[PDB]
């Protein structure tokens, strides 16, 4: 019918496709002027013109390859492929969108190489001792989770220059610990000793060959070491098919970027590898410590999982450093480093417990939406991450890609990928802004005779002032009283009085303060709406009175974000499960709850009411939370049936409830510091006597 | 926006010498010549045995572009003994800090090392050389009898320096007291008068210094940067220093009193490792004569559109109020890894608009990462958040990044042009660049048309070529321009005139000039300084009757003017710049006479009518407010008709109603130019007879006062007609209303107590909290959700104290959260115990009454009642095996509102909390 | 304050002998114990004890022998800083 492509359309082949994803053009080999023009498929279809003349490109989500997700990722087969599909071809017409899917899996036995990065300042002398046999002890523990293991060692103290270094007396340079009446070795910025190897005996051998040095100022820059161990992959020997864990052990504070100004170091850190054949960091004296941003970028590019093993005094500090470096987990390190072997295994559990997609090289012209399927069939829109997973689980994501207009950019490409993973989804983008008939030239004259001219795709757009299919008028007087068909709903003013009608076409006048477009001049820019006084909030383009929002912006006013990060709580659940997330702000559903993340609910029931739902399905295998098969997703708490339930739990809760069997169950809830929380359930409850 | 990037001053020292690492102006009172001071550490000198001691070079504006090193030390290392140096001085980074006030120059070497004269050590104490005229003294306050890291040995004093309004240096050093940092202030006269070259540690009278603190402040790096300003009424410049690693590397800025060195104010960064306090600066950006604080955080990470962290850097802008704590705003960077907050340089009043300006530098951003300097203009409201100009680095990378903008100094006028200029240091390419400010001209141009209405039958003027009478009018374009500072007397302006700007390209001209016979014309005008608005004339003949068929549509006379460069100062290439925000073109419109009646003048009657679909507007939140305007013109056509909506301060106008056919769109734009906010809507040009138009405008009121009863909108129509050009002003008001949704909620923790109690016996006189029974906890929350707040409320708790003379729920304690007090009619915890349905009806009642203060939207008030189940009363004889439900109720009544002299109503409700004890 | 006080042998016993010092008034980060023989080339031996512990034990030497034991105090500032005055006793 009248629609949009029919009227308010009809300028040119390329200009008709840019109107709507649903539009089409025709070159009918004849001249029934009428209104075949630019129109929909179904409309143009019953008007005939279909010797392939209809040009209706459709957006394509075609996959170029999708290998099946593997089962065991250790050895044989080929191409472990923990992500699928891998390469798909995205082809988008102007202002259109298509959607595809991606599935990722944490695969069973997967190769794991772990690189030990250790502080060697004097307060780690106790730590270096007990680490002697922990190379082979780590072999047996990681053997359970992974058959193919690699370990390597590297050391750091601080920048070997004043003020950090002991520069005097000259009697103490080779022995920086002199007044201590003992002997250590000169300090070093970063020292790489053992490259990653599958021989765990080779680890213990290089340990205890190493010894401890001394420094002056308390902060010990290990960020030089972390940066180098990440980007020197050739030197330290990261596998490309394996899970990369970098364990960072220190008991004290750390130097941050711009601290090196005191030592006279004004050169910013470059993400390059300066560790040479001498296995020492050469730029340590000449180059500043790396910023958190530069560390984050290179840590992500090389797929390195950074673990902070730190003492209880400084553990809260590195927690907050890790909060600025997503994907990095922290753990409490004992003073003598007897806890690392267990802390490593726990850290790997966290790292493989989460899945989050990252985007590389994304063209800004198109934006990516996200829905998430993590727990059975339940979808969580707007989220590009999943939480609470165990190895072997598989999750899905649905993604939508939408453009504005369309570029001639030579189609580029971009990457979708989970963090810390080698496998990725590569999307080749393509844009067809224009019909196929444009390659047939026909430069000017043709059907529009002398006085220059033009003919394109079955129509003639001729001249500066000449208008029609037959070029005429051009304000020679030449007065058509056009009336009908120069304005709809006959009786209304001509071309809306914005612009005017000459020769039958409306050439819109009063072009200033923005441009006036449209065949009836009904469309324009700047006609859109405002939010705080700023049109479309500045987050969207204005196209004929409507806003086309920028990436990560939605809504009529384009003031609504797609960001869920400000909805994310400290426990990992967005809005604490107590509300929906809308435009970056939570809206709490559960009665009596409020806060940014709905974290505050003083009138909510006690944990005894909450955590008893877990003990039902997990222990007695019944009640609610069981039939949803979420019995172990939401319940991550360790539960152990016991006698007693003694006193000394300190921070703890004692809980009593009556199950459907009319018996009284008694359990306890207890946790250690920021660590895990455990439920102690009293075995053999109290039941009515016979 | 007035900085000249075409022909700056290029200064280049030796390569590898970090030439440009620090910059300042030198304005001695001895002469009229002004010089550039450029520090260059890592520079090889003639000092014997010294490698890369560093220099400070004196560069002149004499246009020879030459720099000369200043002699400060010129000597090698002094000796503690034979073959035992007292000082080391090699790679001391002399010139890393250079600052000059009038005739005195201070330069420092923060990497200078000391032997300590007691044991053999190399301690980076740092030293400075203060030169006035020929005399040169050494100022090294951190060099003292306090030696080791717990002392001042690693202080590196001179890391940052600054002067004060009257002869006092502010010297910071990050390494004092295990790198806690230190600020030391000394009178300049004291430094000169007390200098003894044979004394390595000089005690200065009236020395202001910070003292060592607890070891938890170690590695704070106080004295990393310094600035001076007056943040109290004393009148003396006080001390501002960045502490980038302070407070768990969040970063801090300390403000010390410039008189007795006591702490005054504090600042703290919001993000760790961002290096909050790397750069500090003090200026008055808003003109309120109170110094304002600028704090740079070059490594700060904001969130992009995707939400991922990205390092763009940010700068904290804190405006000082005469009353107290500041008003702080944040300014984020643009490019990633550009380190936006690296250097903050105040520069006088750059455009001479009356408000001081400032420059923020991102040394590693820009094209090819050469460095960018952003210029920010000040305003009456504070700093303008948008840059008015950018400066790009012109020098390539070489070994290390060019670091263009790593150091800057402004606020000094090195030429007599009357505008302050700017120095930018690079030191990566070992260069320094001087940008001269160009003078600013404010130009206003008037345009008039004699007459505004054209009659085609009124042909008067004769065409030049052939004798025929043609309908004509006159167009006068007047031009006046002036500005402050140095600029020429007569200015050359090139003005263009366009007739009928609407119809162009392929169209009818409909109007041409008499002599040139052309739709367009050009003129060369020359005006002079202030006043004396000049004018010229060419006159506008109108085309033949019915030579267009287009009447109605106004003929827009368009004037635009440029400035031919030509005239400039003797400064050899400094041309003025037009004012930043000012139109370069002005338009007037002539109308052909049509349907103006027998009087040949168009006199309309304009009318505005507004009904009220919206009735109540609730205080405390934004809400849709839509006014329907009925603008009708009964009479002859109205030229350039516009609907004028004069709004209140609370308006916040947005968009228009699209969704109705009854009211058909509109053309409306928000604008505030002269002293008034308002909304303008075009009613058509011309707005013809009849023409009853319906439309709607949407508003969101953030209200005001809380003493306000109503909000005021005044509406009228305006036009260009000579008579009856306007409409009677119509006013519509919607009343403020009070709506507060207040709920009371409660919870029992636990809601169940199962009997009997495990491991419980009976003590007849117990003080345990274990011998009484389990802990039953009732929590009541009074929350105000609705948009309106309330000032006072009452809360009544009914509690089941006893049943049949013995205790049910023994209250140990009760705690409050929020603006509330509470009182118990019975003594709580009288025994001093320390760590079917039973309500207060038909049982002994313990009442707890509470008074509630002001509760706004996001806030609530909570009462926590911790009680003990009295096991002795249950379980005994009359209660052995039965199910009892302990019930407590709480009601609330809202008695007052802050909105007095506005309708109130009332709010009241109640909820009950139950604790059920059971056997089975 | 800056120095430990009156270290004295507690348990009369063969190896796994015990010593005890007393409460430096300053805040102590760590304690460093060093021990070996008297006058030969000497096999220096050492270990570290947290500042909260006032006692230590030794594995080696003889049931009874003439030795030398020294105890260092560790300043909680910088990387590793020790006080000026360590304390020793023979046995
Ligand atoms: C802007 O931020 C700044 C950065 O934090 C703020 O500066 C800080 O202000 C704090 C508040 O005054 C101040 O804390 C006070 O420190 C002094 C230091 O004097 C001491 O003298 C003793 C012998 O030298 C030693 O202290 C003993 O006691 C401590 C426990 O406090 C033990 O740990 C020690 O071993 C020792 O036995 C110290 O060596 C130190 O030199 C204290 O005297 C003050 O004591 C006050 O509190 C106690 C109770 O806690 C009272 O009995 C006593 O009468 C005092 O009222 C404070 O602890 C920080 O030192 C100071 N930090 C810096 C770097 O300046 C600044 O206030 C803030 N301003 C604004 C406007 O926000
Ligand atoms: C983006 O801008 C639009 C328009 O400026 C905002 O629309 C307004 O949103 C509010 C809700 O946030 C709508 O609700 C109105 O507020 C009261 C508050 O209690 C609510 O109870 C009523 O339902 C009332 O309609 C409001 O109608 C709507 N339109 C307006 C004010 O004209 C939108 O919220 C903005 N989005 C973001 C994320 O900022
Ligand atoms: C994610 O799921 C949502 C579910 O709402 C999809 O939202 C679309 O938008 C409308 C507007 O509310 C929804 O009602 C429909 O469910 C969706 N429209 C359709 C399917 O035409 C959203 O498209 C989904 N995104 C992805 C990438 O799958
Ligand atoms: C200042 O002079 C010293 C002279 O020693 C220069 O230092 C030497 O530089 C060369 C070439 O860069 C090196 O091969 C030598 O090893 C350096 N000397 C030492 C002792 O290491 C220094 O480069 C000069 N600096 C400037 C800015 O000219
Ligand atoms: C008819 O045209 C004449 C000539 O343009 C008009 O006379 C002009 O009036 C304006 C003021 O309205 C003066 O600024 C011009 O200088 C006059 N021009 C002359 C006298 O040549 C006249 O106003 C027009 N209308 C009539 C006569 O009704
Ligand atoms: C709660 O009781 C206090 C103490 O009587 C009331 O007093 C307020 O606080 C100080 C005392 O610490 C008084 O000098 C102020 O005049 C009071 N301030 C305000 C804002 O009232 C307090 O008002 C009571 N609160 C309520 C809500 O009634
Ligand atoms: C889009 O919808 C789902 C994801 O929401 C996707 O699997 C499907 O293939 C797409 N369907 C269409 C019609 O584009
Ligand atoms: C870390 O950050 C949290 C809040 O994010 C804060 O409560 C805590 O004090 C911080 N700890 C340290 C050591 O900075
Ligand atoms: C929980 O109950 C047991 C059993 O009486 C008791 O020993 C323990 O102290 C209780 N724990 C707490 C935290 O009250
Ligand atoms: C320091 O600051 C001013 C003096 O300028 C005075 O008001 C204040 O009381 C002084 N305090 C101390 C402790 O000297
Ligand atoms: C004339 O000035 C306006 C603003 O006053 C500006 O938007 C426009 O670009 C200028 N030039 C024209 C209209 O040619
Ligand atoms: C207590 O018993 C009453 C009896 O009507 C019931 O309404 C209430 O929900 C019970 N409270 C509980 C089970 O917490
Ligand atoms: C409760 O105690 C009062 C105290 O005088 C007494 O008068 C009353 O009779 C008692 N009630 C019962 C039911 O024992
Ligand atoms: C009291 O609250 C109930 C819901 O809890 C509601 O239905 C009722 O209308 C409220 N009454 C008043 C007077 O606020
Ligand atoms: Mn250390
Ligand atoms: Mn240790
Ligand atoms: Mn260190
Ligand atoms: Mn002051
Ligand atoms: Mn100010
Ligand atoms: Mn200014
Ligand atoms: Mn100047
Ligand atoms: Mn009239
Ligand atoms: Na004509």
């Amino acid at each position: 019918g009248p629609n949009i492509c029919t009227t308010r359309g009809v300028s040119s082949c390329q200009q008709c496709l840019a109107v709507s994803p649903m539009c089409a053009w025709c070159s009918d080999e004849a001249l029934p002027l009428g209104s075949p023009r630019c129109d929909l498929k179904e409309n143009l279809l019953k008007d005939n013109c279909a010797p392939e003349s209809i040009e209706f490109p459709v957006s394509e989500a075609r996959v170029l390859e999708d290998r099946p997700l593997s089962d065991k990722g250790s050895g044989d087969s080929s191409q472990v492929t923990q992500v699928s599909p891998q390469r798909i071809a995205l082809r988008l017409r102007p202002d259109d969108s298509k959607n595809f899917s991606i599935q990722v899996r944490q695969v069973e036995d997967y190769p794991v190489d772990i690189y030990y990065l250790m502080d060697l300042s004097y307060s780690m002398k106790d730590d270096l001792w007990s680490i002697q046999n922990l190379g082979t002890k780590l072999a047996t523990q990681m053997r359970k989770l992974t058959s193919n293991l690699r370990i390597g060692f590297g050391a750091f103290v601080d920048k070997p220059v004043s003020p950090y270094m002991y520069i005097s007396p000259p009697e103490a340079l080779e022995n920086p610990c002199y007044d201590m009446k003992t002997t250590c070795l000169p300090m070093f910025g970063y020292k790489h000793v053992l490259t990653l190897t599958d021989q765990v005996t080779r680890f213990n051998e290089e340990v205890k060959k190493q010894s401890v040095s001394r420094n002056r100022d308390a902060p010990e820059g290990g960020f030089d070491a972390i940066m180098q161990a990440t980007v020197c992959d050739e030197k330290i020997g990261w596998r490309n098919d394996a899970s990369h864990l970098l364990v960072f052990t220190t008991d004290a504070k750390t130097h941050i970027a711009l601290d090196g100004r005191l030592a006279g170091i004004v050169q910013p850190n470059d993400g390059q590898c300066h560790v040479g054949s001498d296995n020492h960091y050469s730029a340590s004296t000449t180059m500043d410590y790396p910023s958190l941003g530069l560390m984050t970028e290179k840590l992500s590019q090389k797929n390195i999982n950074l673990i902070f093993a730190v003492t209880e005094n400084v553990v809260n500090l590195y927690q907050n450093y890790s909060e600025l470096i997503p994907g990095t987990t922290v753990g409490v390190l004992s003073m003598d480093s007897s806890n690392v072997l267990q802390l490593i295994v726990d850290a790997y559990g966290k790292i493989r417990s989460k899945v989050e997609l990252e985007v590389r090289d994304l063209p800004e012209e198109l934006s990516l939406s996200f829905n998430a399927t993590c727990l059975n069939n339940e979808v969580i829109p707007g989220l590009k991450s999943c939480m609470g997973l165990k190895i072997g689980d598989t999750v899905s994501f649905s993604i939508e890609a939408k453009v504005r207009g369309c570029p001639q950019e030579k189609e580029k490409s971009f990457t979708i990928k989970p963090v810390g993973f080698k496998d990725s989804l590569i999307v080749q983008v393509t844009f067809d802004c224009d019909c196929a008939c444009q390659a047939q030239a026909e430069p000017n004259s043709h059907r529009c005779n002398n006085g220059n001219g033009t003919f394109e795709c079955g129509v003639c757009r001729c001249g500066p002032g000449w208008l029609g299919s037959q070029c005429e008028c051009s304000e020679e007087d030449y007065r058509p009283s056009q009336q009908d068909e120069c304005s709809p709903r006959e009786g209304q003013p001509v071309c809306s009085q914005r612009g005017e009608c000459l020769c039958g076409q409306c050439v819109c006048h009063s072009s200033d303060f923005g441009k006036i477009t449209g065949k009836y001049c009904e469309c324009d820019d700047f006609s859109c709406v405002r939010y705080k006084g700023e049109m479309c909030s500045g987050h969207g383009q204005c196209s004929c009175g409507d806003c086309l929002c920028d990436s990560d912006w939605t809504g009529y006013y384009c003031n609504c974000t797609t960001r869920t990060d400000t909805c994310m709580s400290s426990n990992g659940l967005l809005c604490s499960g107590r509300g929906k997330c809308e435009c970056g702000s939570c809206v709490c559903i559960q009665p009596g709850s409020y806060g940014d993340t709905c974290e505050k609910c003083p009138t909510c029931p006690d944990a005894c009411t909450f955590k008893k739902e877990c003990v039902e399905c997990k222990k007695f295998d019944r009640g609610a939370l069981h039939d949803e098969n979420t019995c172990n997703r939401y319940c991550r708490d360790e539960i152990e049936s016991v006698k007693e339930l003694k006193d000394t739990g300190k921070d703890a809760v004692n809980c009593t409830y009556k199950n459907e069997d009319d018996c009284v169950v008694r359990f306890q809830y207890y946790e250690d510091s920021s660590g895990k929380s455990i439920l102690y359930v009293v075995e053999e409850p109290e039941c009515p006597k016979g | 926006f007035n900085l000249d990037v075409d022909s700056p001053a290029e200064y280049s020292g030796p390569e590898g010498s970090y030439f440009g690492f620090a910059v300042d102006f030198f304005v001695p009172s001895a002469s009229s010549r002004m010089f550039l001071l450029v520090g260059a550490p890592k520079a090889n000198t003639t000092q014997p045995g010294i490698v890369e001691g560093g220099q400070v070079l004196k560069c002149d504006w004499s246009s020879t572009r030459r720099c000369q090193p200043i002699e400060f030390d010129a000597t090698g290392n002094r000796d503690y003994a034979k073959d035992d140096p007292l000082e080391f001085k090699s790679h001391q980074w002399f010139g890393a800090s250079v600052r000059s006030k009038q005739d005195k120059i201070l330069a420092c070497a923060p990497l200078y090392h000391w032997r300590t004269e007691m044991k053999q050590e190399r301690e980076p104490v740092g030293t400075c050389f203060l030169q006035d005229g020929t005399k040169t003294v050494e100022y090294a306050p951190c060099r003292s009898q306090d030696i080791d890291a717990d002392g001042q040995g690693f202080c590196q004093g001179g890391f940052s320096i600054d002067f004060t309004k009257a002869d006092r240096v502010l010297l910071g050093g990050p390494g004092s007291f295990y790198w806690q940092g230190q600020l030391i202030s000394d009178q300049v006269a004291e430094i000169v008068s007390k200098y003894d070259p044979n004394v390595y540690s000089i005690k200065y009278n009236n020395q202001l210094a910070t003292r060592t603190a607890q070891a938890i402040f170690d590695d704070s790096y106080l004295g990393y940067s310094v600035a001076v300003g007056d943040f109290n009424g004393d009148g003396i410049d006080d001390f501002v220093s960045g502490v980038p690693r302070a407070a768990r590397t969040l970063g801090m800025v300390y403000i010390y009193d410039g008189k007795n060195m006591s702490s005054l104010y504090n600042f703290t960064g919001e993000q760790m490792a961002a290096y909050f306090g790397f750069s500090v600066a003090a200026t008055d950006i808003n003109g309120d004569d109170y110094a304002d604080v600028f704090i740079g955080a070059p490594l700060f990470m904001d969130r992009g559109s995707d939400g991922k962290l990205q390092e763009v850097g940010q700068v904290s802008v804190s405006l000082q109020r005469a009353s107290g704590d500041f008003q702080t705003t944040k300014l984020n960077g643009f490019e990633v890894f550009a380190r936006f907050g690296s250097a903050i340089a105040p520069l006088g009043d750059l455009d001479q608009d009356g408000f001081n300006d400032i420059a923020i530098a991102a040394p590693y951003g820009g094209e090819d990462k050469k460095g960018i300097v952003y210029i920010f203009n000040g305003r009456s409201t504070g700093l303008n958040a948008v840059p008015s100009q950018i400066l790009e680095g012109q020098w390539a990378a070489r070994s290390m990044p060019p670091s263009f903008g790593y150091s800057m100094k402004g606020a000094t006028d090195i030429d007599k042009n009357g505008y302050p200029d700017l120095i930018v240091g690079a030191f990566g390419v070992d260069r320094a660049i001087l940008y001269r400010a160009r003078p600013v001209i404010t130009v206003n141009a008037g345009l008039e048309v004699y007459p505004s209405i054209l009659n085609q039958d009124n042909k008067t003027c004769s065409l030049p070529g052939t004798a025929l009478k043609v309908s004509c009018f006159n167009v006068r374009f007047c031009l006046k321009a002036d500005g402050k500072g140095v600029l020429p007397r007569k200015l050359n302006f090139q003005v263009e005139l366009l007739l009928d700007k609407l119809k162009q390209k392929g169209a009818i001209r409909r109007a041409l000039f008499l002599y040139s016979r052309s739709p367009s014309h050009s003129k060369n005008m020359t005006i002079s300084r202030g006043g004396l608005m000049q004018c010229e004339e060419l006159i506008a003949y109108l085309r033949d009757e019915s030579e267009f068929r287009d009447k109605l549509t106004p003929i827009t006379i368009f004037m635009e003017y440029r400035l031919d460069y030509r005239t400039a100062a003797d400064t050899t290439g400094l041309q003025p710049i037009l004012n930043q925000f000012t139109p370069a073109n002005i338009s007037r419109q002539a109308h052909i006479l049509l349907d103006c009646g027998e009087d040949n003048v168009c006199k309309p009657k304009l009318e505005v009518s507004v009904d009220s679909d919206q009735k109540k507007i609730y205080i405390g939140d934004d809400n849709p407010l839509t006014l329907i305007v009925k603008a009708q013109n009964q009479g002859e056509g109205a030229y350039e008709a516009e609907l004028i909506v004069s709004i209140p301060l609370q308006a916040d106008f947005i968009g228009v109603v699209r969704n109705n056919e009854a009211l058909a769109r509109l053309s409306c734009a928000f604008k505030t130019e002269n002293q008034t906010r308002q909304v303008v809507c075009d009613l058509g040009n011309p707005m013809k007879a009849g023409t009853q138009l319906l439309a709607g405008l949407r508003f969101s009121v953030h209200q005001q006062s809380e003493m306000d009863t109503s909000v005021k909108f005044d509406l009228q129509i305006q036009s260009s007609n000579l008579f009856d050009k306007v409409s009677p002003v119509v006013s519509h008001k919607v009343d403020l209303a009070v709506l507060a949704a207040v709920e009371i909620r409660g919870v029992s923790s636990p809601d169940h107590v199962f009997l009997p109690i495990p491991n419980w016996e009976h003590k007849e006189n117990p003080e345990t909290e274990e011998d009484v029974g389990p802990v039953v906890q009732h929590i009541y929350e009074l929350r105000n959700n609705g948009p309106s707040s309330f000032s006072k409320a009452m809360l009544h708790l009914q509690w089941p104290y006893k049943y049949n003379n013995n205790t049910l729920l023994y209250i140990l304690h009760y705690d409050i959260d929020g603006p509330m007090n509470c009182t118990s009619d019975m003594e709580i915890n009288p025994l001093r115990i320390k760590i079917h349905t039973l309500g207060c009806g038909v049982a002994q009642c313990l009442k707890i009454v509470c008074q509630v203060g002001r509760l706004d939207r996001g806030k609530s008030a909570i009462l926590y009642v911790k009680s003990l189940l009295w096991t002795e009363t249950f379980m005994n004889k009359e209660n052995q095996n039965h199910s009892y439900s302990l019930k407590s109720s709480a009601s609330f009544n809202v008695i007052e509102f802050p909105y007095k002299n506005l309708p109130i109503e009332d709010i009241t409700n109640s909820t009950l909390v139950t604790t059920n004890v059971t056997w089975g | 304050s800056d120095v430990p006080r009156d270290l004295e042998v507690v348990a009369a016993t063969p190896t796994s002998l015990l010593i005890s010092w007393d409460a430096p008034a300053v805040t102590v980060r760590y304690y460093r114990i060093t021990y070996g023989e008297t006058g030969g080339n000497s096999p220096v031996q050492e270990f570290t004890v947290p500042g909260s512990k006032s006692t230590a034990t030794i594995s080696g030497l003889k049931p009874g022998v003439d030795y030398t034991i020294t105890v260092y105090a560790v300043t909680p500032r910088g990387d590793w800083n020790e006080g000026s005055k360590p304390i020793s006793i023979n046995y």
